[PDB]
């Protein structure tokens, strides 16, 4: 809750390679929903690959 | 791949006639990188490539 | 403070082979990465010293666009593979005259070049023609002069036909800038180099002498 | 303001009642971020009336979509107002016209 | 009229302009269209939809 | 993961055995095979698949001889 | 000769205004114009070091989004007046308040404000705020910081008294840079070239001291090159 450093190494080594499913509605195939692994970023957007 | 990237491998691999550079012979891909940079050649000239 | 920057901290130099390496600098402070990338290459390509042949004479022809017979390579393909020669001159030496002579059937080679012990040919394996027939003879003379960068042979328009200069020893040059972060600033720049020069040099070594050039460039300001 | 606009901003501006228009001409006597008073002309009085018109200016109100309903001046303590003027912008207006 | 306009304010009649890269101060191979729009923003944002 | 299922044959199979590999690694006290190179386990029993070493009848294999100790 | 260049050098200041100046570097190479102009055009307009308003303190003022009576703008929009304020701190001194204080009707401009002598205001006539009434008065306290960069008052780190206002700092005093390489007439040679810096900056920082910063920074930064090796 206090948000200090060693907890944003911490979230960095969980999802070193954690897989993380992205889905978006409709899901009108199953390319709806994949498998990327995740990248830190500052900000409240995710990023897509194009 | 689609927009902008189709547009811009399009547009580099397009042909103009009496381009700079036209009728060069170069030694290959690494060197029509360096005439590019150099601003010796244009995208668009026509030249002999080993 | 305000005069304070950061400077790299891990520097990693993979060498690939003997001409070809990738250096990585990280971190950097935002935007500087292409500053350094952009500067670097540019010096590189177009400003670096360096030594190779700008003229030549063959024996029996006369124009770019003449035939000579008993070799397989035109001449403009001659002129392509005398480019790509790469050549170290003494210093204190601006211009050399080096001579090839051979007759019989086979590839002529860079190494079948004579030379007065004040020009090293990097690459004697490179092949400059190939003769077809055991009654042709090639007779060939070489200018080598020294100047900066990369000069087409229109830009410097008897006999004498003009080869492309590639003084510079950078054979190839690109840079990748990409994120990099410390602590919690997430915003700095990690700059990596793949760099492959001819042989004369290695490509630390022409990465340090485009930075001499450049930080002497401003010696009067800093 | 839009560089290019159409004409019809004045009078969405108007018409919206976001801003303070001027219901009677006059000269602005007191202006604040937060008032606006007008003396009213001699000719347009009311017989037997005050002859001064007072504008409480709406400051950081709360909308229905949580957004801000401000209301700053435009005029000049002195400065001469007729009917229909305005004398304060609302949210997306500037100087009458819809911003 | 809006090439009118142009002329009167000393701009290219086509709208078009010459434009540098900032991270390499070369200069684009075309002429770019350069000039005012009037943005938006949209109550849509990542901070409530986040 | 072109090589495990390769090595494999069926994804879902390829999927059953690292998943036996990863839960031995992490549950178990079991050590891999191969160098971590700071990996997580499922990744690891990948490599490990990928490399010829797992295979569902090595498990079963260690799994009786284990059984008989 | 081809292995040694001719450094340029500094030969022209021209100042057109407060705001607006021309730097002429002399003589440069070919391909030399534009690597420097493009290298001193990111570095100056990034990392160039300047004073900026931080914090204010006016009296009567609780927050932001009020209203002081006699005074005609909100205090976001003198926040927003302040944020504009060109100031010249003496070297050493990475702080310093200044005061404001003007009763009387009439626009309260940055001459107004009372320095300590180390502190040389560039815009007196940019204006602050706007006084309705003769009976109005105002009083503020305004903090001033060397400080490198655009630095949001959401980003400093975390007491704070109630009435401390913070302001958005923008410390960089350059605004716009453009570069030019045009022909240069030196001895006999025609290959020499001559680069014209255009700087519009708020007036704080001299042009030569910002060409001779970029430079420092930018040989700084290439000194990790020059010494290639395994960190």
């Amino acid at each position: 809750e206090r948000e200090e450093a060693v907890v944003w190494d911490i979230l960095d080594e969980v999802i070193r390679e954690h897989p993380v499913l992205l889905n978006r509605a409709p899901t009108l195939h199953r390319l709806g929903i994949q498998a990327f692994e995740p990248v830190l970023i500052e900000g409240k957007a995710i990023q897509l690959h194009p | 791949p689609s927009q902008d990237v189709v547009l811009g491998l399009y547009y580099m691999t397009r042909e103009k006639i009496n381009a700079k550079g036209e009728g060069m012979y170069l030694t290959g891909p690494a060197e029509a990188e360096k005439a590019y940079r150099t601003k010796t050649a244009e995208l668009h000239a026509r030249v002999k490539v080993r | 403070s305000v005069t304070e920057f950061l400077k790299p901290r891990l520097v990693d130099i993979e060498q690939i082979s003997t001409t070809h390496a990738k250096v990585t600098l990280e971190p950097l402070e935002r935007g500087f990465g292409h500053t350094l990338g952009n500067a670097l290459r540019r010096i590189l390509l177009s400003s670096m010293p360096g030594c190779a042949v700008t003229e030549v004479e063959i024996e029996g022809v006369l124009h770019e666009y003449s035939t000579k017979e008993g070799v397989q390579e035109d001449i403009l393909e001659i002129l392509l593979n005398l480019k790509g020669l790469a050549v170290r001159v003494a210093e204190g030496k601006d211009e050399v005259f080096i001579t090839l002579n051979k007759s019989g059937s086979g590839p002529v080679v860079a190494g079948d070049i004579t030379h007065d012990g004040d020009v090293e040919i990097v690459n004697p394996e490179h092949v400059i023609c190939h003769l077809t027939s055991d009654n042709a003879a090639i007779a060939m003379r070489i200018k080598v002069e020294r100047g900066r960068g990369y000069v087409p042979a229109s830009a410097r328009i008897i006999g004498r036909l003009l080869v492309d200069a590639t003084f510079s020893p950078v054979d190839k040059i690109a840079y990748s800038v990409e994120a990099a972060r410390v602590e919690q600033r997430t915003d700095l720049d990690k700059l990596v180099i793949d760099m492959e020069t001819n042989g004369t040099l290695e490509p630390e070594e022409a990465i340090r002498r485009a930075a001499t050039i450049l930080a002497e460039q401003l010696d009067a300001f800093v | 303001k839009p560089l290019v606009g159409t004409g019809i901003e004045r009078n969405v501006a108007v018409d919206s009642g976001v801003t303070a228009v001027a219901k009677r001409g006059g000269v602005i006597q007191s202006v604040d971020a937060s008032r606006i008073v007008v003396k009213v002309n001699e000719e347009e009085l009311i017989p037997g009336e005050a002859g001064i018109d007072i504008y409480n200016l709406t400051k950081y109100t709360r909308s229905n979509q949580n957004t801000c309903i401000n209301q700053r001046p435009c005029v000049m303590p002195g400065e001469p107002v007729a009917r229909g003027d305005v004398l304060a912008d609302g949210p997306s207006t500037d100087l009458g016209e819809l911003a | 009229s809006i090439k009118a306009m142009l002329e009167l304010a000393d701009l290219p009649a086509s709208g078009q302009l010459t434009l540098f890269d900032g991270r390499t101060g070369d200069a684009f191979e075309r002429p770019v269209t350069v000039g005012y729009m009037y943005m938006l923003k949209l109550n849509h944002l990542v901070d409530d939809k986040m | 993961v072109q090589d495990a299922v390769e090595k494999i044959g069926n994804r879902f199979d390829l999927v059953l055995v690292a998943a036996r590999r990863a839960r031995q690694m992490q549950s178990g006290g079991k050590d891999a095979l191969v160098p971590e190179e700071n990996d997580k386990p499922t990744v690891i029993a990948l490599r490990e698949i990928e490399e010829g070493l797992i295979t569902k009848d090595v498990l079963d294999a260690r799994e009786r001889q284990e059984q008989q100790e």
